[PDB]
């Protein structure tokens, strides 16, 4: 009926701590933006 | 001489890394699981004749030396790649005070050996002199420590020459078996790191000689030179799934 | 294809010029990595 | 965005309105309280003046190699200095070497010329590279040159400096001959001193005070670090702090450079292993050097 | 014969710089480093520098790295040490070798001995 | 900078036998010790090259052994001639060093 | 990662031997963009 309710933090994946990566991460637009908003849409899914 | 199977044995630790509860797979020169390693008898005694066997074993990849001698009779190993023509080569002897590593440029003759004889003041079997050599010529390395070939008793080694260091790997365990490697598993620690960038071909082993022996006589009293049983199997390239239990310990592995 | 794949081993051991490309390879590996994960975890959340 | 939650919601979102609901905003992060530097208890200098300051380098044939170790060593001097013509690091960053801890390093010193001085660097092809010395593909570390005329060069040649000219086959990667074994070649007629197609190994080559910036005897050191994956004995000159535990630390355990909270551990560590991963590869349990 | 000439028991007082005359001859003085060792009475030698003539290189003890300076002339195939500030402790004797480099590095030739005081 | 010391500061002799000196190293330098004399109101004056071979001119007592770290200067025979000061110089690397100090007496 | 996100600016400015790497980074960023979109397009369209 439904799965687990995983959530992945896209720059403490990414990056860890580290604020060099994060500005790396930040120039390659909002890919971390869109994978939280599909894990959190699959969330909102399995809930319902 | 005998072909023995070497079963679950010549496994050491991959890196310097503590892993606990995870199966890592790791790629690099092993012992093959279930592989023929030849049993060489160095020394049979008979009458006072003995049958006296230490012949040159080719150093290719790796090579997996495990020895069940009770009474210490294999001491030190030679390496090098001719042992002649100002070649370098390498040398370990082991005394019982302490492990003395002779890693210098050596001239070798047929016949390896170590001196050592019985004080009856103190009822030991202190080392004589070191036979092994003719001299030392441009020795670049030496390394003195507590010895590891003393504390019925299996002593597995593993000697691996890439990127010039040599690799050396040890286990001491004490082992009931009589003729075959017993069949249970073990891990290598890692040793000790010799950083000296020569060639190893060929490889040759080490005997004790008593002062029952050491009589320019071939007959021998008093000693008895028989607990010579050591193993020798070569290393290949090979991929290892390795089972770490929750104390770290190389449980089990896969080949 | 980094030096490492440990993130503080590559800020450490290498300036930022010469960090910043090692940071990009791992960056680029690892959101490769979460958008294979946000696919497959799309595509089973379809089927569930 | 950080002044109330509800602007912080209202950036994520990029509007000014929002609906009912939650929103997932921002993540919520420890920061550190302090940062711990922990080094071994070394306090020795190192002996790079032996290496540097050397009365005669070794030939490249059969090079010095020297075993750099329980020692702190202190890189910025010898960086900062102007001596050294060519400074070039492969695997790290000459500035970042006084924060990081070696378990081992090793100085391998020779003399070779302006026109090979680019052959000492992984994965080059020339007759020091191929016959003489090897650097590995994988090689972290660096190379160190600085020109030797004021040095070696004597008037009528120094013939005391040996480089191989002819071998069978091409060296592997820190290896070293001193064999001295006459060259045969062509129909394989030389057994003795000299033959048909035959030729003594080493040839030897004198630098001359007056000589070609090419030709010019180079005086270079290589230093080989093999970086921390067991205990570490040579370290940079990085001051050691307390130990504190239960709060969340910038960590620098012998270079670690981590950030976390510290916790006693049950897990015994084997004497030759210092460091304790996990699934990712991220360092799970640390040895105290001190 | 190899013979190197040193004038020694030079008074001069303290506070000023001194010309050490060190005159070598037999040799060929292109190839061979020549070095001063400062001994004090009763007390072991110590080290003072080197030079190279041809190329005029120079290395100095860390005692002596900037109050001994080291000159050589090629034309006379002497050299000289000079511009130091001499204080009542520095009298000492001051010796002049021939360093044999490009061969075994042995300080084959060595001088009289300047028998430098200061009073 | 390496550094050599001699244990036998001031040492006391019979002629006509045999005594050795010591000189260890900071560090290891692999037989780059000479061996030097200087007798009263003297100039030093070489002995041993390299502390294992020795040059023409000097008496074959002079015989010297040690690599490494430790090195020792051994005389065969002891005559009057023997008495002096006998230094321990190395030269492996800047800045070359002298040794502290050995004495003969008899 | 490139020096700039417009295509006109890296046209200018810049040689084509060392415009290239950047129009390069520029084509990779969106080719990537693209396959997410498409990836999340087929998905939705499944769903639909
Ligand atoms: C060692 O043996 C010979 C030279 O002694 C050489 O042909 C061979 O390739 C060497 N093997 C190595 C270095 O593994
Ligand atoms: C692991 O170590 C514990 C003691 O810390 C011991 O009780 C247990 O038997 C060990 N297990 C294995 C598999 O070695
Ligand atoms: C080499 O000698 C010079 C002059 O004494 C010194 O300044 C330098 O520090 C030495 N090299 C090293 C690596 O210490
Ligand atoms: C000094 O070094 C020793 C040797 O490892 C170590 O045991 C000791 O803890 C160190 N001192 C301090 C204050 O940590």
């Amino acid at each position: 009926v439904s799965m687990t309710k995983t959530s992945v933090d896209c720059t403490m994946y990414i990056c860890g701590d580290s604020t060099e990566c994060s500005n790396l991460l930040l120039q390659y637009g909002s890919f971390c933006t869109q994978l939280n908003r599909a894990l959190t849409g699959i969330a909102v899914e399995q809930d319902k | 001489p005998a072909y023995t199977n070497s079963f679950t044995r010549g496994v050491y630790y991959p890196d310097k890394v503590f892993r606990s509860s995870v199966l890592h797979s790791t790629q690099d020169l092993f012992l093959p699981f279930f592989s023929n390693v030849t049993w060489f008898h160095a020394i049979h005694v008979s009458n006072g004749t003995k049958r006296f066997d230490n012949p040159v074993l080719p150093f290719n990849d790796g090579v997996y030396f495990a020895s069940t001698e009770k009474s210490n009779i294999i001491r030190g190993w030679i390496f090098g790649t001719t042992l002649d023509s100002k070649t370098q080569s390498l040398l370990i002897v082991n005394n019982a005070t302490n492990v003395v590593i002779k890693v210098c440029e050596f001239q070798f003759c047929n016949d390896p050996f170590l001196g050592v004889y019985y004080h009856k003041n103190n009822k030991s079997w202190m080392e004589s002199e070191f036979r092994v050599y003719s001299s030392a010529n441009n020795c670049t390395f030496e390394y003195v420590s507590q010895p590891f070939l003393m504390d019925k008793n299996l002593r597995e080694f593993v000697f691996k020459n890439i990127d010039g260091y040599f690799k050396i790997y040890s286990k001491h365990t004490p082992i009931n078996l009589v003729r075959d490697l017993p069949q249970g598993f073990s891990a290598l620690e890692p040793l000790v790191d010799l950083p000296i960038g020569i060639n190893i071909t060929r490889f040759q082993t080490l005997l004790a000689l008593h002062r029952s022996y050491l009589t320019p006589g071939d007959s021998s009293s008093g000693w008895t030179a028989g607990a010579a049983a050591y193993y020798v199997g070569y290393l290949q390239p090979r991929t290892f799934l390795l089972k770490y239990n929750e104390n770290g310990t190389i449980t089990d592995a896969v080949d | 294809g980094a030096i490492s794949s440990v993130l503080n081993d590559i800020l450490s051991r290498l300036d930022p010029p010469e960090a910043e490309v090692q940071i990009d390879r791992l960056i680029t590996g690892r959101l490769q990595s979460l958008q294979t994960y946000v696919t497959q975890q799309l595509i089973r959340a379809a089927e569930i | 965005c950080a002044l109330d939650p509800l602007s912080e919601t209202k950036c994520t979102l990029k509007s000014f309105t929002v609906e009912k609901g939650i929103y997932q905003t921002s993540n919520f992060r420890v920061q550190p309280t302090e940062s711990i530097v922990r080094f071994p208890n070394i306090t020795n200098l190192c002996p790079f003046g032996e290496v540097f300051n050397a009365t005669r380098f070794a030939s490249v044939y059969a090079w010095n190699r020297k075993r750099i170790s329980n020692c702190v060593a202190d890189y910025s001097v010898l960086y900062n200095s102007a001596s050294f013509s060519t400074f070039k690091c492969y695997g790290v960053s000459p500035t970042k070497l006084n924060d990081l801890c070696f378990t081992n390093v090793y100085a391998d010193s020779f003399v070779i010329r302006g026109d090979e001085v680019r052959q000492i660097a992984p994965g080059q092809t020339g007759k020091i590279a191929d016959y003489n010395y090897k650097l590995p593909d994988d090689f972290t570390g660096c190379v160190i040159a600085w020109n030797s005329n004021n040095l070696d060069s004597k008037v009528g040649g120094n013939y005391n400096y040996l480089y191989r000219l002819f071998r069978k086959s091409n060296l592997k990667p820190f290896e070293r001959d001193i064999s001295t074994e006459i060259y045969q070649a062509g129909s394989t007629p030389c057994n003795g001193v000299e033959g048909f197609n035959c030729y003594f190994p080493l040839q030897s080559y004198g630098f001359q005070p007056t000589n070609g910036v090419g030709y010019q005897p180079y005086r270079v050191v290589v230093l080989s670090f093999e970086l921390l994956h067991a205990p570490a004995t040579v370290c940079g000159p990085k001051k050691s702090t307390n130990l504190v535990k239960n709060k969340c630390v910038n960590f620098n355990f012998n270079g670690l450079t981590g950030t976390g909270v510290l916790t006693e551990s049950n897990k015994k560590f084997l004497p030759f292993q210092q460091f304790g991963r996990d699934i990712a590869d991220t360092t799970d349990a640390v040895r105290d050097p001190q | 014969q190899v013979q190197l000439q040193q004038p020694g028991a030079e008074l001069v007082k303290p506070g000023a710089s001194v010309k050490m005359s060190c005159k070598a001859s037999g040799y060929n003085f292109n190839h061979y480093w020549i070095s001063w060792v400062k001994q004090r009475p009763g007390q072991g030698l110590e080290w003072i520098g080197d030079i190279y003539p041809l190329s005029h290189f120079t290395t100095y003890n860390e005692k002596f790295t900037n109050r001994a300076t080291l000159t050589v002339d090629t034309s006379s195939t002497t050299a000289y040490m000079q511009l130091n500030s001499l204080t009542s402790d520095d009298s000492a004797v001051f010796y002049c070798a021939r360093w044999d480099y490009f061969d075994s590095r042995t300080f084959d030739y060595w001088g009289q001995g300047t028998t430098l005081t200061v009073s | 900078d390496i550094l050599l010391t001699q244990f036998p500061a001031i040492l006391s002799v019979s002629p006509g036998e045999r005594v050795s000196f010591s000189c260890r190293a900071s560090q290891t330098i692999g037989t780059n010790i000479h061996w030097y004399q200087q007798r009263i109101n003297g100039s030093p004056r070489l002995l041993i090259k390299y502390a294992s071979e020795s040059i023409s001119g000097i008496p074959s007592r002079f015989s010297g052994s040690g690599s490494g770290t430790d090195f020792s200067l051994s005389i065969n025979n002891v005559e009057s001639e023997d008495i002096a000061d006998y230094y321990c110089q190395q030269i492996n690397s800047w800045p070359l060093t002298f040794g502290a100090g050995t004495k003969l007496d008899l």
